[PDB]
């Protein structure tokens, strides 16, 4: 995010009372859960700033619906699922 | 009315230089170049009867003109009543500035810690907190400007004076040191403001804490000119903990006020160690022994109960003790500041935590690869 | 009176009977310690239930934080003799107010907790507790890691 | 099929997206971090 991101969501304040921005990513890579999420709030500082907008991190979780994972899930088909109690769990621990 | 100004020309050497161009400015009719100017005036010592004498028309300015910002007719009003000297005439033309001026910006939050500013004189501790609390409820939207909060300081600060939550003026100290980022003031004056604030905020003890934002760089920079031995026992509280000569040494200098809260200084000391000599070595080595207990916070075996069972209700230890061999144990830990010490002692414990596991991780991962494939 | 009431802690019971021996001679109004303190067959028993206020109130408190206690260690918190500790710990567990497991042979005395069989809890708030918060610390360190990388 | 015949659906290759799509959607299901989730004799008690 540059400097400029303050100016975006205080505009559109008059659609929304708070706007949440999403930071996401068009190429995986790292480190793991990808994109990103923040809030708009001020919370000036301690030092005696002039109040001060800066946005909080919100965290970012994907969820799932009905009827939509019928091509969305099918396409990749490559995947093992899973196998839940054998390798499931221990590849995430040498993780 | 062009003629009231001429009389007031000259007040002397300098003041007409400055004059020739005031007269030229309403009739110019800009009213910034206006505002400063007079500003500039107000920010120029005075008696002042300059300033008293044009709030007559400065109020007649204001009627017409209807856009200036009130901003700037409470900064000549604050030095037009230094010469009125009394509050009560004052206020009423100063609630008539409040009703008379409505604009986007907000004219209450500003009128009223005018409003309490110049109700040091009631003197305080009736109506005051109510016109207090007001600044900040309409002061929470939307406070840009933010200048205006240190005025919310000072109300809230003579507020205080009624002794009065000692605690509390440490917190609202955090409405000081946050309002404005520079002092724009005589380090002077706030090295003698370091001299009771250490004091005042070591002597309430509703705050458990206060030793979070102690090394925050704008107080620490008057901490450098303040008495150094009132900030070595600051650091005594602030990591300490005994150092039971430090502690002491706040009652050499200062005797007054240190009396009733002395034998509660020392209780605070003796808490104090409870959650470091766990946080400072790696432990476990959990459960302590009385005797050492007896050392560091040098307290006899009968009270003991008391000392540790407080930091229980207090929140830094949750540590239930074994009575049997008098051995106090401690769960969990309270966290207070951080040295430079404290870093590279982390990298020795933290790290070694992150080299030792990965490296037999690398084990589980070698040998259990072949049943995985 | 809430003091005692509110974070506990210790205090000797006899500067409790030098703020509550002047309410004999407060007043104005000496109608409380009239019906209290007045009566000497009503007060005795209310001094004696008096005790079981302050007695037990300890043993309130006492009874979270063990682990043990040695019996000559309970008089002087108590603030009494180890008979009349005796007599307060048959009287109050006969209420079972709090369970305790008495030993006057070694004086090794306790209140709980019921012989340690625990087993899962053992394990599951060691592994699922404070491992929740082992896990946490890259959920919002990169949250923090954003703050800091931004900025600086 | 009488009036009508049916038409052929491939999907021409996104997978740049849907290589995303696996790794936003598997990544997501390995327990958060992967870390979150890394009764016990009575579980086996439950079990035995």
């Amino acid at each position: 995010l540059h400097k400029n991101d303050i100016a975006i969501n205080e505009l559109m304040k008059r659609y929304c009372p708070n706007s949440v921005l999403v930071i996401i990513d068009v190429k995986p890579k790292d480190l793991g859960l990808p994109t990103e999420a923040y809030i708009s709030v001020e919370e000036v500082h301690d030092d005696g700033t002039p109040t001060s907008k800066t946005f909080e991190h919100v965290t970012s979780e994907i969820g799932a619906e009905e009827a939509e994972e019928v091509g969305v899930e099918h396409l990749l088909r490559d995947i093992k699922d899973t196998t839940v109690g054998t390798l499931s769990q221990r590849i995430t621990n040498q993780v | 009315v062009p003629g009231f100004l001429q009389q007031s020309q000259s007040s002397g050497p300098g003041q007409p230089a400055v004059w020739h161009r005031l007269e030229e400015l309403y009739t110019k009719k800009l009213w910034h170049q206006l505002t400063l100017q007079v500003l500039d005036f107000v920010q120029d010592p005075c008696f002042a009867q300059g300033d008293g004498l044009i709030k007559l028309y400065e109020n007649f300015i204001s009627e017409f003109e209807h856009r200036v910002n009130p901003l700037s007719l409470v900064e000549i009003i604050l030095h037009v009543v230094r010469q009125m000297t009394d509050p009560n005439v004052a206020l009423t033309f100063l609630e008539k500035t409040r009703e008379k001026v409505k604009s986007s910006d907000e004219a209450v939050i500003l009128c009223k810690t005018a409003i309490g500013a110049l109700k040091l004189n009631i003197g305080d501790l009736q109506v005051t907190k109510e016109t207090i609390e007001d600044v900040e409820e309409m002061l929470n939207n939307l406070p840009g400007v933010t200048s205006v909060h240190s005025r919310f300081y000072d109300l809230s600060s003579k507020y205080y004076q009624t002794i009065g939550n000692h605690a509390s003026y440490y917190k609202d100290a955090l409405r000081f040191l946050g309002c404005v980022d520079i002092k724009d003031l005589p380090v002077s004056e706030q090295q003698e403001r370091a001299f009771t604030l250490g004091l005042a905020g070591l002597l309430g003890e509703g705050v458990f804490n206060f030793g979070e934002l102690l090394m925050h760089p704008v107080l620490e920079s008057l901490r450098n000119t303040d008495r150094q031995w009132l900030i070595d026992t600051l650091y005594a509280f602030n990591s300490g903990n005994v150092e039971r000569f430090q502690t002491l040494k706040t009652a050499w200098g200062q005797q007054p006020d240190l009396a009733a809260n002395e034998a509660q200084l020392l209780r605070k000391i003796q808490l104090l160690c409870l959650m470091e000599m766990t946080f400072t070595r790696p432990a476990n080595h959990r459960q302590l022994t009385f005797e050492e207990i007896a050392k560091s916070a040098k307290i006899t075996v009968n009270e003991v109960e008391l000392l540790v069972m407080k930091a229980l209700s207090v929140g830094l230890v949750k540590g239930s003790i074994d009575e049997v061999d008098k051995r106090v144990h401690m769960t969990w830990v309270q966290p207070r500041v951080l040295d430079l010490q404290q870093i590279k002692g982390m990298k020795d414990r933290l790290e070694f935590w992150c080299t030792d596991v990965k490296s037999m991780e690398m084990l589980v991962e070698h040998q259990a690869h072949d049943i995985l494939t | 009176l809430l003091k005692l009431f509110t974070t506990m802690e210790l205090m000797r019971w006899s500067t409790l009977v030098e703020d509550y021996g002047m309410e004999l001679r407060k007043g104005s109004l000496e109608s409380p310690a009239t019906d209290v303190f007045g009566s000497t067959e009503e007060g005795e028993k209310r001094w004696k239930d008096l005790k079981n206020r302050v007695v037990e109130h300890n043993i309130r408190i006492m009874a979270k934080y063990y682990t043990r206690i040695t019996m000559k260690r309970m008089a002087q918190l108590l603030d009494l003799s180890v008979d009349e500790s005796e007599a307060f710990l048959s009287n109050l567990v006969v209420n079972k107010t709090i369970f305790a497991k008495v030993d006057r042979l070694a004086g090794i005395i306790n209140f709980q907790r019921p012989k340690d069989p625990n087993n899962l809890l053992n394990d599951w708030s060691q592994k699922l507790n404070s491992l929740m918060s082992l896990v946490n610390k890259t959920t919002h360190l990169i949250a923090k890691e954003e703050m800091i990388h931004n900025l600086q | 099929n009488r009036h009508y015949y049916s038409i052929t659906i491939n999907y021409r290759k996104n997978e740049l997206e849907q290589k995303m799509l696996l790794n936003l959607h598997k990544k997501s299901w390995m327990e958060g971090l992967t870390l979150q989730d890394y009764v016990v004799k009575e579980m086996l008690e439950l079990a035995k």
